[PDB]
Parts: structure tokens; C-alpha cells; sequence
């Protein structure tokens, strides 16, 4: 269906971030994600989504 | 560099990888400290 | 996996002999000093001529439509459950149905699964997810165990 | 995790060929009434039909289909 | 695999096997028969996907065939060895235990 | 290696109007206070309906 209610897991790619160990403490940790349909869907013929 | 290439009647880039070492230092001196160190070379930042 | 199948392009089956049904033509000549005037022409050409005027005679199928839902009744409608079967019009079937028999003479409806069951979904079938798939023709291992020993 | 609804809209088609009477001829059009032309404006409704149905009888109360004991029973229009 | 809804779809009627008519008269009547009845317009299923798609609910499931389903008795449950650290402690190998 | 072939559903090939050789009816109007009276129809209807 074209209607979808989702759920995903997402990893960080990041090379320095994922193969760290870390030790006892707090942390601030912030990301931005993007929302636009051209980068974060993907179509079969290149179709402008917006 | 001089690179040849196919006429292509549309737009296109040239995609270049320059390989250099890429390197990070990751420091914790305290309980909910870090601290990092980084070197890119060739290239300095 | 109900992804469909290519059918793009139209497909026809037609007469042995091409052409299909004609008709008889005499031919014709012209008068050379009219602007439209016509005499038979009886010289050494036959007054029985074959023409058919048009297209060659057709009939269209679409091919992997057919074959589909061949499939989808081959491979699972078959094997559904005996509730939703049903036993056959006017004919004797077993007391028991534990027998090849009873198995071999239960009628299943075919727009049970029909080609757009779960199209443009990857999703087995909610009856067959009770059933065992290893007690089924495309067992590979069992053939070839019943093939060792022959036919 | 990351949680939403999305819509991938009306442009989205994930099958190749049609779901529906994919059987049938791409040229053939459904069963039709059209008015064309004569004037002997006068327009006369042609019909180009299939009647696949045998019944009992043909009725102005339609065609019948059935007997409910002595009386005959007719065709639902609504489906039949 | 998504399916038409009935609990915000308003237009909602479920039409049964018994009249269901996509691909008429091109094929037997629930029976592997031959071809029964005319053309005509197909009514089942409605689109999923389109100008005119309906509303849809959400159905989940998985198989896992040919498996059994494990819970290893250790501590943090992973392999360091044949002989396990649970089946070593001296609260539940030193002393009896019913299971429920 | 002979399995035999899946060919238990009957495949069928059509004409290219999905009903070929037909005959032609001519309309007819019920006369609505008899139980079985008719009347034929020629004037805003094609006399040959195939």
C-alpha cells in the first residue's frame, strides 16, 4: 500500500562514533534528520516525489 | 592532471578520490569528559 | 511474492494456412479510354481468384496470466485445508478421509487464489501457514529419494 | 527507532500488468449501447450484447429463474 | 501486507466469493471447469494503490521454519562454555528447585 | 527428469472482441396491462442489436 505506518532501526555510520567503547558519565548525543522524498525515498524510473 | 574523455551532451562531474590518512584520538580524562584529536593529512583542516 | 508479470505486448494464435477465410474474385481489366471503365478479364487467368480482404483471422491470449494462475492453483489452492473443500457434483468419494482418495477427489474453488492474492506483498498464505510444506510435489529430496527407486 | 506514517502516493504501482479482467482482449471494450447515426437529429441506439443465462421464461416481471412451490420466481435485478 | 479497512472506510460492503466476477467469462464457476458467462466490468478487489486508493490497516507476522526456539540457562547468555556458569552457581546446583 | 506437467485449470484463447459470430435481435416493449402482450420497437432503438 501507498498509506504506511512504520517503524525502523536506524545505526550510526559514523566511523569515529560506532567502533568506540565508552566510559562512565553523562553525555549530550544530537542528530538532524532530513525529510525530503527525492534522498530519503527512493523511486524505480527517478520521479520527482515532492 | 589532464584526464580525456567520450563527448557527453549532457552535464556530468568528474569524481575524484584523493586517498590520505584519515586518523582520530578519543581521550576521557573524567567521569562525562571527552576530548578528541584529530589529523587528516595530506589535506590539513 | 505477487509482483505481477510482463504483459506489455498482445499475444495471438492463427490459422495453419496464415490467412484464414476468403472469398472469390474474377479479375478485371480496364478500358484504356475511360477514366472508369472495366471489362472481365477470362484470358488465361482462372474466374475462381482467392481473396481475403483484411487482417488474417485471430485470437489473442495473454500467456503468463495463464500460467499463473495454473500455478497459484498447482502449487497452493490444491493443498489448502478440507473446511473450505468441498465434494464433487453427481460422483462417489470415500467413507474415510485418511485415503489418497478422499485427497485426490475434493474440490477446491480456484478463485480461492486468484492472480492478485496479495499483490505487491511478500506474505504466505493465513491457511497454508497452519499446513506442513514438506508434504508437497516440490519436495525436491523426497523426489529424488522415490526416484532411487523408480517409476 | 524511528516511528511515523508515511504515503507514497498515487503514482506508486508495485505489479506488473493489471489486476483487473486480465483475460481479457486489450481491444475488446465491455458489452455497450450507442447512438449512431441513420436520419431515416435521428440517432438510433445500437446494441452489441451477450446473453450467457438460459432461464425458464421470459416474463414482463423478468427472466424466471426459479419456482417457489407453485408461484415462479423471477431474477433480482440488483445483482441478477 | 496492508488490507482494507472497515473502521474510518465509510463506503465499506463486503462482497462474498459466491459473486465475486473479476476475469468473467473467461473461466469456470468455482470449479476448475471451462469458461462460464460474459465480459463485463470486474468489482473485487478494491485498489490499494491509486488516485482512489482506500483507507488500509497494517497486518504483521513472520515464519521461521526448520528451527527450534532456544533459551541458553546462563548468566549473560553466551557461549564460554560447554559446561554453564548458571548450571555452576551455588544457589541453584548446591540446592533444589520446582519449576512452574 | 519427468515430473509431467501442472495442467490441471483448462487455458483458453478469445477472439479479438471477446465474443465473435452473433446474430441479430430486434427490441421488443411489454403492452403493461396484459400478462403476456408485446409490442415491436423500431423507432429510437436499432432495429439489428447484435
Amino acid at each position: 500500500g501507498r498509506y504506511v505506518p512504520f517503524h525502523i532501526q536506524v545505526p550510526q555510520k559514523f566511523f569515529a562514533i560506532k567502533n568506540l567503547l565508552l566510559l562512565p558519565g553523562s553525555y549530550t548525543y544530537e542528530w538532524n534528520f532530513r525529510k525530503d522524498v527525492n534522498m530519503v525515498l527512493q523511486s524505480s524510473l527517478g520521479n520527482d516525489l515532492r | 592532471m589532464t584526464f580525456e574523455v567520450d563527448p557527453m551532451d549532457e552535464p556530468t562531474l568528474l569524481y575524484v578520490l584523493f586517498e590520505v590518512f584519515d586518523v582520530v584520538r578519543v581521550h576521557r580524562p573524567h567521569r562525562g569528559v571527552i576530548e578528541t584529536v584529530y589529523l587528516r593529512t595530506p589535506f590539513s583542516a | 511474492e505477487n509482483h505481477g508479470t510482463e504483459d506489455e505486448l498482445p499475444n495471438y494464435c492463427f490459422p495453419l494456412g496464415g490467412v484464414g477465410n476468403n472469398s472469390t474474385y474474377t479479375k478485371v481489366k480496364p478500358k484504356t479510354g475511360q477514366e472508369n471503365g472495366w471489362e472481365k478479364d477470362a484470358t488465361e487467368f482462372s474466374d475462381k481468384n482467392e481473396i481475403r480482404v483484411g487482417n488474417n483471422f485471430a485470437m489473442e491470449i495473454n500467456l503468463n496470466a495463464n500460467l499463473w494462475r495454473n500455478f497459484l492453483y498447482s502449487n497452493i489452492a490444491l493443498y489448502l485445508p478440507d473446511k473450505l473443500k468441498y465434494s464433487p457434483s453427481n460422483v462417489k468419494i470415500s467413507d474415510n478421509p485418511n485415503t489418497y482418495d478422499y485427497m485426490n477427489k475434493r474440490v477446491v474453488a480456484p478463485g480461492l487464489v486468484d492472480c492478485y492474492i496479495n499483490l505487491g506483498a511478500r506474505w504466505s498464505l493465513d491457511y497454508m501457514d497452519n499446513v506442513n510444506p514438506f508434504n508437497h510435489h516440490r519436495n525436491a529430496g523426497l523426489r529424488y529419494r522415490s526416484m532411487l527407486l523408480g517409476n | 527507532d524511528i516511528r511515523g506514517v508515511l504515503d507514497r502516493g498515487p503514482t506508486f504501482k508495485p505489479y506488473s500488468g493489471t489486476a483487473y479482467n486480465a483475460l481479457a482482449p486489450k481491444g475488446a471494450p465491455n458489452p455497450c449501447e450507442w447512438d449512431e447515426a441513420a436520419t431515416a437529429e435521428q440517432q438510433k441506439t445500437h446494441v452489441f450484447g451477450q446473453a450467457p443465462y438460459s432461464g425458464i421464461n421470459i416474463t414482463k416481471e423478468g427472466i424466471q429463474i426459479g419456482v417457489e412451490g407453485q408461484t415462479p420466481k423471477y431474477a433480482d435485478k440488483t445483482f441478477q | 501486507r496492508q488490507v482494507v479497512d472497515d473502521t474510518k472506510y465509510k463506503d465499506y460492503q463486503q462482497v462474498g466469493i459466491l459473486h465475486q466476477h473479476n476475469n468473467s467469462g473467461f473461466v469456470g464457476y468455482l470449479a476448475p471447469t471451462m469458461r462460464e458467462g460474459q465480459a463485463y466490468p470486474a468489482n473485487f478487489p478494491y485498489p490499494l494503490i491509486g488516485k482512489t486508493a482506500v483507507d488500509s490497516i497494517t497486518q504483521k507476522k513472520f515464519l521461521c521454519d526448520r528451527t527450534l526456539w532456544r533459551i541458553p540457562f546462563s548468566s549473560n547468555f553466551m557461549s564460554m562454555g560447554a559446561l554453564t556458569d548458571l548450571g555452576q552457581n551455588l544457589l541453584y546446583a548446591n540446592s533444589a528447585h520446582a519449576l512452574d
